[PDB]
């Protein structure tokens, strides 16, 4: 969906769609595309534009240009949003949390998670890593 | 005194016997 992205991205991208509008039709070219993203920093080589058009005639609009910038930052933030969940888990931070500690603090976190749930969890997988933790959610 | 030692025996070998005896997957991107 679109509320993976806050108010501030979405006034952020409209303001850069309405500087660079033809018209105020909501309209841009092939080429205004590749200057419209390169003026905010991202800087893609044409094969991430080459399937953008693809995946959307020539015009396109501000709904197909907000799906394809919330697909473009939803891969990293889905690829990155599993670490900064693992840091409560250890107090230190490298990636390396007790067993002991894990009993309490995710039966306690607000899915309805009974006691049976995590222990299925933590003997389908002393101290593990962090790259593990992702192998053993994801599965 | 052999009594006492057949239940020595006995007890440790007891004691010795003694001593040798999911979740959906919209749950876990829910759960991280």
């Amino acid at each position: 969906m679109a509320d993976q992205l806050t108010e501030e991205q979405i006034a952020e991208f409209k303001e850069a769609f309405s500087l660079f509008d033809k018209d105020g039709d909501g309209t841009i070219t092939t080429k205004a595309l590749g200057t419209v993203m390169r003026s905010l920093g991202q800087n893609p080589t044409e094969a991430e534009l080459q399937d953008m058009i693809n995946e959307v005639n020539g015009t396109i609009d501000f709904p197909a240009f907000l799906t394809m910038m919330a697909r473009k930052m939803k891969d990293t933030d889905s690829e990155e949003e599993i670490r900064e969940a693992f840091r409560v888990f250890d107090k230190d931070g490298n990636g390396y949390i007790s067993a002991a500690a894990l009993r309490h603090v995710m039966t306690n976190l607000g899915e309805k998670l009974t006691d049976e749930e995590v222990d299925e969890m933590i003997r389908e997988a002393g101290q593990v890593n962090y790259e593990a933790f992702v192998q053993m959610m994801t599965a | 005194x052999x009594x006492x030692x057949x239940x020595x025996x006995x007890x440790x070998x007891x004691x010795x016997x003694x001593x040798x005896x999911l979740l959906s997957k919209q749950r876990r991107r829910a759960v991280v």
